[PDB]
RNA sequence: AAGCGGAGAGGUA
């Protein structure tokens, strides 16, 4: 999906397998967390399925036995002074030691603050005893988490669940086409985009000597010369697009470890898998009820979060008995309208645009008892479309290696871009969820008292029960870095700033930084910085002490009675989007033994009408809807054809029949040595064996197991 | 830090690492 | 009675039609069984005439049976035999 | 075997809606009726 | 008692393209329903003019490279997304740009016919090296509101032609602020200040003055009751 | 109503437009409209359009778990790819707007229109057919808006001044319209105490027998009210003959008076007030000033002091432990004893400090969503953890969420999720089956006549006397009296009868019983019913879900099993929220 | 049979169904859906079915 | 340019005193500027007169109960503050009832002066049993809107002149709504629709007439800014 | 005038 994803994959610890555990009878103590995981697997990160407890990931700094044991590295603390070497250690060890905590009061000088610390005792208990028989230490926080954990910023005012949940969603956000990156972020973005692998770092100095938009030469001090290529539009695993861009000038200078091109979800070396994006708090209207969006029309005209998405076609030419199948112009009798695209020998134009129903390369087999000849070119199914990117041609001629029987293969790559709209999906690093309700033009949101509207609408009765509170943290946050500040230290410096790093008491507009995982800003920092902001070009302050605004009414003008929160907000958009998800159907393809309908999209499939609708249907009372969702809806060969004509000639619909499946049943019995029968009402069992009956044709066209040709 | 052209991205942090990752 | 002009698939409204039958499952059967007869009236209307007659009242600009099957139940101009 | 079916029934209503009540679920004890009563409707054969 | 006073218009200027409107004095409560109306009417239905084409020499679609050209075509796209220019013509007209060499081609090196003026001369489109040329042919409408792309087998077009999307309002932001004079006596009225910044591409006067012709326009309505 | 998209909806119909697309001689045959229905000509959307109209659909949400998981609508074309659903129907499907998707289906003949229209209309179905409560009432966001309307502030804008001496009364008022227009100009609030004069709202049962007592004939009889004009415009929603309220709507509020009105009016009534209580929610929900910010989420302002006083007695116990007089067990359990009266301790100073208008107790109090606990939680002191096993682990989060937990405390606290999360992936199964068990059990047992002329009953006991002389209602009487046909007469003193046999057991009757000085009932029951095949309708008594006499033909043991477990599956789904 | 059969212990019902030689009347819910005729509750009893519509002698008479 | 769908306004007669106006179809986006600047300019913006004050002899001190009548001076406030009256004189005007006897004491007995005519002579005011008389004072001007109880300026003189509030617009209750309509294959326009309900003085017609013609005023001032700016035409009638 | 079965893996509510 993006490249988060490809490096948590790996790095994956399971359990399942063969000569593991099961899925089903798995049970409810080994899926939990052990006092023993600390340092070497995350307890936050897991599936929420059936597989909770049975998949993890590493931790940050943890590394494998030659036995095959998991180690973590430990500062050794001799006499009350902490030292400087690590030395790493295994659950069997470190349950013969006592282990101090990672954020303790150091003295600058190798002493404990306080002699009472909390330490992880022999069986995993935590107690609190003095500062005097310690001999280890946590080399840092965030050595308990993983790699995916440690890039949510005020992760220890969340709760678990919801952790776990934005941990998750984090590796689903689809690549966008500008992929700037977070205005707040953690300390851990920059290494999570080298070590993946999807940027190119240059492997000596050197000075650039050439860059275009598909190569980079670097002519290295040794008189040597490097270049690199780029793949361009290549399409992902998942059908999404990985891009490279360069972003270094035609005279720079270059070290060893530097990066030199950008990625798919990359913003100058930082993973960046979304956009800032101005929130305000608030119930509106209605139409963000029940975790649903509200959206500005900003993000669609400027394409803030847009996507290109590719697709892949496949067809072959195999011999068979009585002849071989050729890709080719002449088709039997079509229209000439609809063999305009295809070039001269079969496939389409590079550059040509596409639409549901259209031929994308022609081939054409041999019928049977020449010129017996039928038509089966290759289309493009039912609600895709796009440009034609590439078409790749193999032939048997040349020899190419093909498998036995088939002498030409052709691939066609079919790409489309992708605006936001209803029914997408949208999330945040805290656990945040939802769809897009509405899509709202900008002169009718609320607005600052500047007149910029705001962009996206947060309902407030999700925030207080799910214990998910580092969004407004982050949110204020978000409004400070994005504005800018300058803390007045001429007499003195404040009693709050007395912690703050100097370089942290002026910022610029649009600063960036960072909150590590477990030590970043408390709300005293925070609460001070939210007092002194820059004002915008005119001497206004937007924002008070709060980090509440007070906005306007875009419909009726009239100002809102009280003041609302307003900030700066890290939204990513997620793989689920709803043009891969809608789907109908009114007659299709039809299974083989059972005459019922295929299931699924690939082919046209119906719905599953399980037992509990049935139940349903039967507390209703409702007698006639059951009966015609299960005789002549499904299974009742000859009522489907019945029913479809009267439907299209206005006459009165049908009395179902027998359906097949009761059929199939008796025959199963019957060959099991089982002599089932159906009697009358006087004795005389019935035939049941069908008859000489009507056997006509009407209506013409076919119902529908294959399209209609012209 | 330790990167030859990272952005410069300022910390809230109060602690010192011993070992980087 | 004391509501505001019922709109589509509400009017008539249930409470007055559910005073002409003795259960919620007969007022399905008489109102199929009447859009039956309209239908069968309609669809033949070019050949040799059919006992059914109907619509009894005035039908809309296009009505499908069953609204007319409803208002014709209201307006009692029909009597039914329970069986 | 000592009381009677009416014990038995009372009983076993009783118990059931216990369980749902300390949770605060409500069901009227008419719909656990029809499953009790369907619980009794047989006898063993003791001299044919 | 009744009021003798009636509302005037008038207008300070702050820059070029920045300008304020006071109007007074208005009857109380009346201030805030008339500067929403005036400014949902200014974010809406001012006529503009915008690229509607672009054909580059090599190129046949959007997902693609041009040799010697530091960008792919999308960002050139993105990057032409934002030129401000402006015509008085009634049908499509068509600009030319033409580059070799090393060198930044900007959107000063675009030669517009009769009619057409470009008023961001000055930013940037691309970056050619010493062996890529650009040529690109650029077609110019006018409209308002917002209008996506339009697909090329709709209007019947060639294959090289790359559909772009559109955007036609000049104007960029509007606030206002209402000042009550609310005292005892019963002698109320109101001020309304209105804000208005435009695009560079036409006066901040003249958009105030569409809009106002477009709403006594619409509010003909109710007077034809008579 | 609903909304489709016009992709599904011109999928979904393809014989019909074919069909009118003949009709009206757009096409020449029926090959030639499927082709133009396949390439989606211009001609195939101007016959959409008449050719859905009046033909309703089935919306279907899985799991099903009991009836009102399908229903039936009209359909609207809507531009876009998403179903839209209304507000008021989330209750039954249990569906919210994160990723959700539903099913639809097309009923084809007569007799299935019929009863899709008739039967299975969402503007029949509002009561729940288990206890009877309304389904499709105000949650959420409308209870907020409604709560915030019809609430009185003391000390607001333009309040009634009863003074004298120079102004007589400043603040009575002739019309609601005179209101409205004072409260357009600032000059009055929604929510302060003044005088109108009402003439189009029926005035309550007190003052109606005072002043008019023989009948307030309301379309121009005047009286003068002492409320809020939030009051009055919330009353003017409720049906034309329904007495003035003048209260504060909370949840519990809102839904006696919905009851009240499913009781005594029509299902159209009931239908179309619904919608207008959604309506002006929706609208003041956004004018109701709830927002959340860290300013918001105050804290006790002498938690150190408590904590301190609390740890001073747990260092007496360990040092006690230490020395050697106490064993484990009674260590744990002391230490147990003191955390959680501690815990209780700082959740009461909390609630203590609160003010009265924050949105962070607001929301709570007003019956929307949440309870205290979580509050607690986030702005006081989590307590007390548990281990893997399920104990209690001595050593507490002694830190809210609010300043931030530990590294260790956050370690120890993911102990208490993993469980919740892994219980409620495998209890499902065991409330699945034991539903599947249920529903093949009873599924013969239908309503079959309509009396068995039975002499015999169940005895409810229906109150009991108090020692002191007086009686105390039984506290689950709803479930036990309520909703049944009366056995034998109801004979008190052996002066005179109540209620006659064969009467239903509604509230009056309940009320009379209680006034008149019977205790023990006796009422007719499945149990001892006399018919040889299913049940008879006076014997099981009054539906659930239409408030009549059941209906014959019903099958009343589908119902019965999907009532029964229904709420233990949902509950086992909802494991951490608040076990099952 | 039928239905005891798709409950549970399909084959133990079907031994003993074939040993003891048993007959199925098909008056329930679950054979009637099985077989696919109208189940016997509701709208599906005889009492509704048998229905008989007719317009009234004035309404026919007057048109 | 042109919008290529000339909206239609219509009209639908409720009651003498109450109408629904209905427009479509508009733009999108354009029910929502004018339904607001049409409820506000009904409201407050058409002229009309109502009393401004009372005097009432004998009540002097306290302000509980006049002698001689059922009534007490809230009441008699009430009944007088929902008088249709109206004048043309633009200085303020003082009218006298006097009443003596047994009887109900009603609007017909206010006796105007030239130029002011009461437009609702069955109006209940008082009752007199108990051999009272009535002698009350009220002044008459003109304004438009809400104007609230003013405070007496010259307290000492006039003590007992009791100031009320004064609803001089003619329009009593304006509500506006915005649905959705068809229009085509767009589904997404916009229709308006209005409920006016007036005094016993002008009618809602007339109400809208005199409403559009102080917004194309107002507008007009924007408009001559620029003459010729290329604005929107709906078109020929 | 023409095809659509099994095994495993990962996800959504
Ligand atoms: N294995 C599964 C997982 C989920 N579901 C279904 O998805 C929903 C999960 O709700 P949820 O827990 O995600 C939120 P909710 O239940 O609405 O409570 P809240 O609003 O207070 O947060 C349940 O209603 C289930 O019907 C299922 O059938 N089987
Ligand atoms: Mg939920
Ligand atoms: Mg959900
Ligand atoms: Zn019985």
């Amino acid at each position: 999906n993006n490249p988060l994803s490809g490096l948590t994959h790996k790095r994956r610890l399971s359990a399942l397998g063969p000569g593991g555990l099961s899925r089903e009878r798995a049970g409810l103590e080994v899926r939990d967390v052990h006092p023993s995981h600390y340092g070497r697997m995350c307890p936050i990160e897991t599936p929420e399925g059936p597989n909770i407890g049975l998949i993890g990931s590493l931790s940050v700094y943890a590394r494998v036995n030659p036995f095959g044991f998991i180690e973590t590295p430990y500062r050794k603390v001799v006499d009350g002074v902490v030292s400087d070497e690590i030395v790493y250690l295994t659950a069997d060890e470190e349950d013969r030691h006592v282990v101090a905590q990672a954020n303790s009061p150091i003295d600058a000088d190798g002493r404990f603050v306080e002699p009472r610390v909390l330490v992880r005792r022999k069986a995993g208990e935590v107690e609190y005893v003095p500062s005097s028989e310690v001999d280890y230490m946590d080399v840092s926080p965030r050595q308990m988490v993983s790699v995916a954990t440690a890039m949510i910023p005020f992760l220890e005012h969340d709760d678990a669940n919801r952790a776990l949940m934005g941990a998750n969603m984090q590796r689903q956000a689809v690549p966008l086409v500008r992929s700037e990156a977070p205005l707040v972020g953690t300390g851990m973005e920059l290494r999570a985009a080298i070590d993946a692998g999807d940027v190119v770092v240059a492997e000596e100095s050197g000075v650039i000597e050439e860059v275009s938009a598909d190569y980079i030469t670097v002519m290295h001090d040794n008189g040597t010369r490097r270049t690199y290529r780029m793949r361009k539009f290549a399409r992902s695993n998942h059908g999404t697009c990985a891009n490279q861009c360069p972003i270094v000038d035609a005279g720079d200078r270059v070290e060893a470890g530097q990066v030199i091109a950008d990625g798919p979800c990359t913003d100058d070396g930082e993973m960046a898998l979304g956009k800032n994006l101005l929130v305000a708090i608030m119930p509106w209207e209605g139409h963000n009820y029940e975790d649903a969006i509200i959206l500005s029309n900003r993000l669609v005209e400027e394409d803030v979060l847009t996507s290109i998405h590719i697709e892949e076609h496949e067809i072959d030419a195999r011999d068979t008995k009585l002849g071989a199948e050729e890709i080719t112009r002449d088709i039997p009798n079509i229209s000439d309208e609809v063999l305009a695209d295809l070039d001269e020998r079969g496939i389409v134009r590079i550059g040509a645009e596409v639409r549901d129903g259209d031929i994308l390369v022609g081939k054409v087999t041999p019928k049977g008892e020449a010129r017996e000849v039928r038509d089966t070119s290759l289309k493009v199914p039912h609600g895709e479309s796009g440009k034609v990117i590439g078409i790749r041609v193999f032939s048997r001629e040349d020899e190419d290696e093909l498998p036995a029987g088939v002498n030409e293969l052709v691939r066609v790559y079919v790409a489309q871009k992708r605006k936001i709209s209803d029914g997408d999906k949208l999330a945040g690093r805290h656990g945040n969820k939802g769809v897009i309700g509405k899509i709202l033009p900008v002169e009718d949101m609320p607005f600052l008292a500047d007149g910029t509207p705001v962009d996206i609408i947060l309902n407030t009765h999700g925030v207080p029960r799910r214990m998910n509170i580092g969004q407004i943290l982050e949110t204020h946050l978000g409004w400070c870095a994005h504005s800018g500040w300058k803390v007045d230290a001429a007499k003195g410096v404040p009693d709050w700033a007395a912690r703050l790093p100097d370089e942290l008491l002026e910022a610029q507009p649009n600063a960036i930084v960072s909150t590590p995982v477990f030590d970043g800003a408390q709300e005293a920092e925070l609460q001070g910085l939210l007092s002194c902001t820059l004002p915008n070009r005119d001497g206004d302050v937007l924002v008070d002490a709060d980090g509440k605004a007070m906005l306007f009414d875009g419909r009726s003008g009239e100002p809102f009675p009280y003041p609302v929160t307003v900030g700066y907000m890290y939204i990513m958009k997620l793989h689920h989007l709803v043009d891969d998800k809608i789907h109908a159907r009114s007659t299709g393809p039809y299974s083989m033994i059972t005459q019922q309908p295929l299931g699924g999209k690939a082919q046209f499939g119906g719905q599953r009408f399980g037992e509990m609708e049935c139940w349903a249907m039967q507390a209703y009372g409702a007698a006639y809807t059951l009966q015609e969702l299960l005789t002549i809806k499904s299974d009742d060969t000859v009522g489907r054809v019945k029913v479809y004509e009267a439907i299209v000639k206005g006459e009165n619909i049908p009395e179902p029949g027998i359906p097949e499946s009761f059929k199939v049943l008796l025959k199963e019995l019957q060959s099991l040595c089982l002599n089932v029968e159906v009697l009358s009402s006087d004795g005389a069992a019935i035939e049941l064996r069908e008859g000489e009956d009507e056997d006509l044709e009407r209506a013409a066209a076919n119902l529908g197991i294959n399209l209609s040709r012209n | 830090n330790s990167v030859p052209g990272a952005p410069n991205r300022v910390s809230f942090a109060k602690l010192r690492e011993p070992l980087e990752v | 009675g004391g509501y505001d002009t019922p709109l589509g698939i509400t009017n008539p409204p249930i409470d007055e039609l559910l005073d002409r039958v003795s259960s919620k499952y007969a007022l399905v059967i008489y109102a199929a069984k009447r859009a039956r007869q309209i239908n069968d009236y309609y669809n033949q209307l070019g050949e040799g005439i059919l006992e059914y007659v109907g619509p009894l009242v005035e039908p809309g600009l296009q009505e499908k049976p069953l609204s007319i099957a409803l208002r014709e139940i209201h307006a009692d101009l029909l009597e039914h035999t329970e069986g | 075997r000592v009381q009677g079916p009416r014990e038995v029934q009372i009983h076993l209503v009783r118990e059931v809606q216990e369980v749902y009540r300390a949770q605060g679920v409500s069901i009227h004890d008419k719909h656990i009726e029809v499953i009790v009563r369907q619980m009794l409707r047989r006898v063993t054969i003791i001299d044919s | 008692m009744l009021i003798s006073q009636r509302p005037t218009l008038s207008e300070d200027v702050l820059t070029d393209n920045r300008s304020q409107f006071v109007i007074e004095p208005l009857e109380p409560g009346f201030g805030y329903t008339l500067g929403n109306s005036l400014r949902r009417t200014l974010l809406s239905s001012i006529p503009g003019a915008a690229v509607t084409s672009i054909r580059i020499d090599g190129v046949l679609h959007e997902f693609t490279t041009v040799p010697g050209v530091k960008e792919d075509v999308t960002e050139i796209i993105l990057n032409l997304k934002s030129l401000v220019v402006s015509s008085e013509e009634d049908e499509p007209v068509t600009m030319y740009l033409r580059k070799q060499g090393p060198g930044e081609v900007t959107a000063g090196d675009i030669v517009p016919p009769a009619g057409v003026t470009v008023h961001n001369p000055g930013m940037h489109i691309a970056t050619l090296n010493d062996k890529g040329k650009l040529e690109v042919e650029l077609v110019v409408e006018r409209g308002r509101g917002y209008v996506p792309a339009v697909q090329n087998r709709a209007s019947g077009a060639e294959i090289g032609r790359i559909p772009v999307d559109s955007i036609y309002s000049p104007v960029l932001k509007v606030t206002y602020k209402v000042d009550a004079t609310r005292v005892e006596q019963r002698t109320d009225f109101d001020k309304l200040i209105l804000d208005v910044e435009t695009k560079n591409s036409i006066s901040p006067r003249d958009a105030l003055a569409s809009a106002g012709k477009t709403l006594v326009e619409l509010f003909g309505l109710a007077r034809e009751l008579n | 109503q609903c909304g489709l998209p016009k992709l599904m909806a011109l999928e979904l119909f393809k014989p019909f437009v074919m069909k009118r697309l003949v009709d009206l001689n757009h096409a020449q045959n029926i090959k030639s409209a499927k082709r133009m229905v396949e390439r989606q000509r211009p001609q195939v959307w101007d016959v959409l359009e008449e050719v859905i109209a009046e033909h309703p659909v089935l919306l279907n949400r899985a799991p099903t778990l009991h009836r009102l998981g399908i229903q039936a609508f009209e359909p609207m074309l809507v531009e876009g790819k998403a179903i839209q659903l209304h507000p008021l129907v989330c209750e039954a499907f249990n569906a919210d707007f994160d990723g959700d998707q539903m099913a639809v289906h097309l009923p084809l003949s007569a007799e299935a229109q019929a009863e899709a229209r008739i039967l299975m209309l969402s503007s029949n179905n509002i009561l729940s057919p288990a206890s009877g409560r309304p389904l499709a009432m105000p949650r959420l966001d409308m209870v907020t808006g409604l709560y915030y309307l019809t609430t009185e502030v003391p000390g607001d804008t333009g309040e009634y001044q009863p003074a004298s001496g120079d102004h007589p009364e400043t603040g009575v008022y002739s019309s609601p319209a005179e209101a409205i227009m004072a409260a357009d100009r600032g000059v009055l609030s929604v929510r302060a105490k003044i005088k109108v004069r009402l003439t189009q709202l029926r005035p309550p049962v007190e003052i109606e027998a005072e002043l008019f007592g023989h009948s307030g004939w309301q379309p121009g009889d005047a009286w003068m009210a002492e409320t809020t004009l939030g009051r009055v415009m919330f009353n003017e929603l409720l049906p034309l003959g329904y007495p003035f309220v003048n209260k504060q709507m909370h949840k519990k509020v809102q839904a006696a008076i919905i009851n009240d009105l499913a009781e005594r009016y029509p299902m159209i009534v009931v239908a179309q007030t619904v919608d207008k209580l959604k309506d002006a929610g929706f609208y003041w929900a956004t004018r109701s000033g709830v927002t959340v910010s860290m300013a918001d989420v105050l804290v006790p302002p002498r938690k150190k002091e408590i904590l301190d006083h609390y740890e001073e007695r747990a260092d007496k116990v360990e040092k006690q432990f230490q020395r050697g007089a106490l064993n484990h067990d009674e260590r744990n359990e002391a230490l147990v004893e003191i955390w959680k009266e501690a815990t209780d301790e700082v959740g009461q100073a909390l609630r203590e400090h609160y003010p009265d208008d924050n949105p962070i107790i607001t929301i709570v109090d007003s019956g929307a969503t949440g309870n205290f606990t979580q509050t607690r939680t986030l702005a006081g002191m989590k307590g007390l953890v548990t281990n893997p096993k399920g104990e209690f682990i001595p050593r507490p989060v002694k830190s809210s969420f609010r300043e931030g937990l530990t590294v260790l405390e956050y370690f120890i606290n993911t102990h208490g999720a993993r469980k919740g999360l892994a219980d409620t992936a495998l209890r499902t199964a065991d409330s699945g089956y034991l539903t599947r068990r249920l529903v093949d059990v009873s599924q013969d047992v239908i309503v079959r006549e309509h009396d068995c002329q039975t002499e015999r009953g169940i005895v409810v006991e229906l109150a009991e006397r108090a020692p002191d002389g007086t009686l105390i209602r039984d506290p689950y009487i709803e479930t036990s009296a309520y909703a049944r046909t009366l056995g034998t007469d109801a004979v008190d003193e052996a002066g005179n009868v109540i209620v006659e046999r064969g009467q239903d057991l509604g509230d009056p009757e309940i009320d009379a019983l209680l006034a008149a000085g019977i205790t023990q009932v006796k009422v007719r029951s499945v149990l001892t019913c006399a018919t040889s095949t299913g049940v008879c309708a006076t014997c099981y008594g009054r539906s659930m879900a239409t408030g009549k006499l059941v209906d014959i033909g019903e099958a009343v043991g589908i119902v019965a099993a999907q009532s029964i477990g229904e709420p233990g599956t949902q509950l086992t789904m909802r494991t951490f929220h608040q076990d099952i | 049979w039928l239905s005891a059969a798709s409950f549970q212990e399909t084959t133990r019902v079907l031994t003993d169904a074939a040993i003891n030689c048993r007959s199925d009347k098909l008056n329930g819910l679950k054979e009637n859906v099985i077989i696919g005729k109208l189940i016997p509750a509701g709208t599906g009893i005889n009492r509704y079915r048998n229905i008989a519509v007719q317009p009234t002698e004035e309404a026919r008479a007057a048109a």
